[PDB]
């Protein structure tokens, strides 16, 4: 398990700089205030794992919609990933028992 | 003779790969509690250039940010060659790298092009009403289009600093402990 | 991931019908991408195995 909160920290660390980086000029523009400050994309994008990120916390209220596709797509890319790293501790955590 | 070594060579590519990363982490660093430049105010701190000079203008961390990606291209072109592209398309990781070092060239290229534009502005226009060639300039995050050529750049900007950081493979399995993770994972890749 | 709320599938009129197909509709989704998951996960447990 402390192998893999190593994976988790590195997924979580990349997507929190990318998605900071992405949504910093829009501070006082947005739905919400997340994504916007490094404290606001580290509470998004932990609360996001157990389902308590909404959705509607990477829209912005401009017409570029440029950079809210990139969001959305960063956002679904994220949770995917983070599915697929917890399958995989847990059939790294089966195969640990089983020996 | 000692730093020509391979385990040397390999400290080396590590520690500039962690050069790298750390300068993409402190090149928002202005940002980090608060960007004090709302999207609606406009600062230009000279009273004489235009607002689009300031958002323009490259910094040193991002020419070193360049001249790092531009050596990464290079190292890249440099051995795309050496083994055709039979050896180097076959594998699904050169795929990840030369999207990575794509995007990072593609966003360059929009923010060079945006500052450009706003210099050649800047240039033949050297407070009044301004005349209709230069007036969209020295304007509000609001106001500008929905293409222009800096949302391009930090759209995919954001998209290459997230795809940067997979080059943590390249030099894990090197290690007892994280090496069968990442033989583990490929494995489990496939289904 | 459970971000789509339920009422996303309702409409304003007395049309019951369209909107008891859309409730149906949207629960077989669900199921199906659950029973998807699990048979995913299956499978990359036997390609471990081996
Ligand atoms: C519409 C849906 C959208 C779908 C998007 C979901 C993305 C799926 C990601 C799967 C990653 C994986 O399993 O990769 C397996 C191994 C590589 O195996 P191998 O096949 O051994 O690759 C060998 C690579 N090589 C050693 C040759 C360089 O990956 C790793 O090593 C993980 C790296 C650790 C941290 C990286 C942070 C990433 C942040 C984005
Ligand atoms: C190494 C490999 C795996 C890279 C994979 C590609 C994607 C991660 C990137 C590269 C191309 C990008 C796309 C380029 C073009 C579009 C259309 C664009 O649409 C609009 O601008 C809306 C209209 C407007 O207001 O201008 C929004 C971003 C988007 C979806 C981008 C989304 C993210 C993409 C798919
Ligand atoms: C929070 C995350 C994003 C960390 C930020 C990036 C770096 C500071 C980390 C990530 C990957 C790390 C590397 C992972 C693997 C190794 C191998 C290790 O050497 C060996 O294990 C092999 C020695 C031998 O041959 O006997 C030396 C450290 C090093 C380079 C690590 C150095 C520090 C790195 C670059
Ligand atoms: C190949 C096999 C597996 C097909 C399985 C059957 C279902 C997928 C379909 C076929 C019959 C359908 C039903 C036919 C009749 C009804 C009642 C109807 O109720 C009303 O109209 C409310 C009152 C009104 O305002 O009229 C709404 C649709 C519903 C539930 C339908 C729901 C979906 C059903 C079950
Ligand atoms: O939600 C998403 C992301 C979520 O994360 C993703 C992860 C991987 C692949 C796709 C993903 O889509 N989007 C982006 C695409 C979107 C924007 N305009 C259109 C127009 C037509 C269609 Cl059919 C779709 C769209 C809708 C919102
Ligand atoms: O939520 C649903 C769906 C969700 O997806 C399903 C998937 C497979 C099978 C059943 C499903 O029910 N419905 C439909 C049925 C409904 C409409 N009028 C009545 C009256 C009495 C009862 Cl007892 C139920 C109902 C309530 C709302």
């Amino acid at each position: 398990i402390f192998k893999f909160m190593v994976i988790f920290i590195m997924v979580f660390v990349a997507f929190m700089i990318g998605m900071f980086n992405l949504y910093s000029y829009y501070i006082g523009a947005k739905q919400n205030e997340a994504f916007t400050t490094v404290e606001e994309s580290f509470k998004t994008l932990f609360w996001a794992i157990f389902g308590l990120s909404e959705v509607k916390s990477v829209v912005i209220n401009y017409n570029h919609k440029f950079i809210e596709n990139i969001g959305y797509v960063l956002y679904g890319v994220y949770n995917v990933t983070m599915v697929i790293v917890l399958l995989n501790m847990l059939i790294a955590m089966i195969n640990s028992s089983f020996q | 003779k000692i730093m020509r070594g391979p385990f040397m060579k390999f400290v080396a590519h590590a520690a500039s790969f962690t050069i790298f990363l750390g300068l993409l982490v402190m090149n928002a660093a202005d940002r980090f509690e608060g960007t004090k430049l709302l999207p609606n105010e406009t600062s230009t701190d000279n009273a004489k250039q235009l607002f689009r000079m300031k958002t323009s203008c490259f910094s040193w961390m991002e020419m070193l940010i360049i001249s790092w990606v531009i050596g990464m291209i290079w190292a890249e072109c440099k051995e795309i060659w050496t083994q055709g592209p039979k050896e180097y398309l076959f594998e699904l990781w050169n795929m990840l790298d030369f999207g990575m070092l794509a995007i990072f060239a593609a966003s360059f290229i929009a923010r060079f092009m945006a500052f450009w534009h706003a210099s050649k502005a800047q240039s033949i226009i050297d407070k009044v009403t301004l005349g209709d060639n230069v007036k969209y300039y020295n304007l509000a995050r609001i106001k500008w289009d929905p293409s222009d050529p800096q949302i391009i750049s930090e759209g995919l900007y954001a998209i290459a600093v997230v795809l940067s950081f997979s080059r943590i493979a390249y030099i894990l399995p090197a290690n007892e402990s994280f090496g069968p993770l990442q033989i583990s994972l490929g494995r489990t890749v496939k289904d």
